[PDB]
């Protein structure tokens, strides 16, 4: 009913940001993926 | 771009203790300044630093295995580096057994 | 740099290995030093009387140097003759091993 | 001139209740630390075995979640944080969560720590806070952390 | 009361015992403890010392340049260093995270707000929006 | 039968390797780029096998 507008924004301030450190644990995990094309030698052509 | 591609690095620098012997040449074996080397070193300055070509060199001998590398490092500018000056990587761990 | 004093070193002077630009820090096993206590003349150091036999070190700041050890790719040449009345011989860049 | 409170996405603990759950088919979300939030999930019919999916987000009819076999790990689901589907959600990612200890500043000037027993909402979307010992509820801005 | 603290409040008057060349400790968190100091003669710069303990025939300070920050002063607590207190032998140190019990029978947390002693050395703890003493089994030391 | 002969065979076996050295042993990379923070990973490792 009532037009959208965009408003005032919401993000806080943020101060002296440390890294992230990959945290070391023995337990298993799950590599994310990507689905995309992939690059191959033609054998058939290598035995030509 | 060297504070792009390098890394955060705590650089101290090396200077010889007064602890050594005034007579042999030779230093204490032990003492707060520095753990038996000879060289003592100042407080640290945190620096970003380039690494390259890091090597973990093994000799096995009758001694015993040994841990030893070549590893090529690049600075920034007006830092004039001196002999056998020391740095420690925080972020970056070894495995050792 | 290190020295060990004697009673006889305090006097005379430090003779020094290097040469001075300016100093970047001193230290004995007393601690630091100040300005107050040492003193340089003529590329050698005075103390006073308080570290007799104490030792002292030194991180010092020196002008670079260099000398000629080799002359390599000694000479090379060009008859330069384009726009002159005359011919004219000039001896380009040696390279030098400092 | 208000919302009821939100329940929170309580963590599950237990390895016997997760392992019941998903023996039920229900849904199970593990936060990774290392490589992110993923879904777990028990396969249906006679082929059992567990299958995992990033389609992170509930199910509706536009957006159908896919699913792939994965051998997940006991230990996987021990030191990692669980949380069943149906309640963990963006709805309320509140910056002070129930059970936490914060500072809060009181009316004589004196700073105390308090943990927040209950969190409501109101019509702005606001967080109103409830504090043990005080009756009135507190707003985000006067609110504070102290970890560690 | 107990006379092992005496914690200085503005950096004013840090600076100001600076000048006038006292030593002052210097504390951190999960670290060992400083001390600090200004440099004597023409230069002025601050000096630090690792070492903690009184000076003595066996046993000197040692003291280096270092470009210390104001924002450590500012924050953590600064103490005089001859007046320093090792410990106070409290089983609970000053601003730390605990938990009790209200009048009317409700778990809540706090902060201690003040350290306390009889004559008799039986401990007694204030916390924050307590008035009344807390015994040292009444309290809890509560987990990180 | 093959008391006292002799015996030879033409075998095939599973290939295997040891870590004899580790070489540009660590590479590295302040990852910024649409990340909420900075994160650091750690690049692929040489092995002398
Ligand atoms: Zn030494």
């Amino acid at each position: 009913e009532k037009p959208y507008m965009i408003g005032a924004n919401s993000n806080p301030n943020v101060i002296n940001k440390s890294t992230t450190y990959t945290t070391t644990t023995q337990a298993d995990e799950q590599d994310k993926p990507k689905y995309t094309t992939r690059l191959e030698f033609d054998t058939i052509d290598m035995i030509r | 771009f060297i504070n792009d591609r390098g890394i955060k690095v705590l650089w101290e620098e090396a200077y010889f203790c007064p602890c050594l012997n005034p007579d042999t040449g030779h230093p204490r074996v032990d003492c707060p300044r520095c753990h038996g080397k000879g060289i003592a070193y100042l407080p640290p300055k945190e620096t970003i630093m380039a690494i390259q070509s890091q090597e973990k060199g093994t000799n096995q001998l009758d001694i015993g295995i040994l841990d030893t590398g070549t590893a090529i490092g690049t600075t920034q500018l007006e830092k004039r580096i001196s002999y056998r000056d020391r740095f420690t990587v925080p972020e970056v761990l070894m495995p050792q057994q | 740099m290190i020295y060990f004093v004697n009673k006889d070193r305090i006097k005379k002077g430090i003779p020094l290995y290097y040469d001075v630009k300016e100093i970047t820090y001193i230290a004995t096993q007393d601690g630091t030093v100040y300005e107050e206590d040492y003193e340089i003349k003529n590329n050698r150091l005075y103390l006073n009387e308080k570290y007799e036999n104490h030792t002292v070190t030194l991180k010092i700041l020196m002008t670079l140097r260099y000398v000629v050890s080799d002359i390599l790719k000694e000479s090379r040449y060009q008859y330069t003759k384009f726009n002159q009345p005359k011919s004219k011989f000039e001896n380009l860049p040696q390279k030098l091993l400092l | 001139i208000s919302l009821n409170p939100i329940q929170d996405a309580k963590p599950i603990d237990d390895i016997v209740d997760i392992m019941t759950y998903l023996k039920n088919g229900k849904v199970l979300r593990v936060k990774q630390d290392n490589q992110g939030d993923i879904l777990v999930r028990m396969s249906p019919g006679k082929h059992k075995f567990t299958e995992v999916s990033r389609d992170l987000d509930k199910e509706s009819f536009y957006y159908k979640r896919h699913w792939v076999l994965y051998n997940v790990s006991v230990n996987s689901l021990i030191t990692f944080d669980v949380y069943l589907d149906e309640e963990y959600s963006e709805t309320t990612k509140v910056k002070y969560p129930k059970d936490t200890i914060v500072e809060y500043t009181r009316e004589d000037q004196e700073k105390d720590v308090a943990m927040i027993k209950e969190i409501l909402t109101d019509n702005n979307g606001n967080y109103f806070y409830a504090l043990i010992g005080e009756t009135m509820l507190f707003d985000e801005n006067k609110l504070n952390k102290v970890k560690d």
